[PDB]
């Protein structure tokens, strides 16, 4: 029944929006990162922890739905 | 030139264009400046300065 080609396009539109705003937001950070080591390479090692440490943050609610996305996809079908 | 209580020397020398004083970076791979708000205005004003200050000197 459709059922089944709704819940496809339903995980399809979530992950989607979860690809463009998990890619997006973590470019702008590392681009910021980047700029930041280029004038003092000496401080890499330093603002690279505070990079993973800040970037496991941004990447809290597109986790949620790419799990979402695999669960209806998949579980649900 | 005051080099000694005891002598004293005559000297014309050279103050532009900017003489070479081997001031080689090698070690400041290291670092670049932070310029509020843009490098040549700062560069300007710092060459003034300094022929200004050599000139008291």
């Amino acid at each position: 029944n459709l059922n089944m080609d709704l819940l496809y396009m339903a995980a399809a539109v979530m992950m989607g929006l979860a690809a463009i705003g998990a890619a997006i937001g973590i470019g702008i950070l590392g681009g910021k990162f980047l700029e930041g080591a280029a004038r003092q390479p000496d401080l890499i090692p330093l603002l690279r922890t505070q990079f993973f440490i800040v970037m496991g943050l941004v990447d809290a609610i597109p986790m949620i739905a790419v799990g979402l996305g695999l669960y209806v996809m998949f579980a649900v079908a | 030139k005051f080099i000694n209580t005891m002598s004293q020397v005559p000297t014309i020398s050279q103050l532009l264009p900017l003489p070479a004083s081997d001031d080689d970076d090698l070690k400041h791979k290291s670092w670049d400046y932070l310029y509020e708000p843009d490098p040549k205005a700062l560069l300007d004003t710092l060459l003034r300065r300094y022929v200004e200050s050599q000139v008291y000197q």
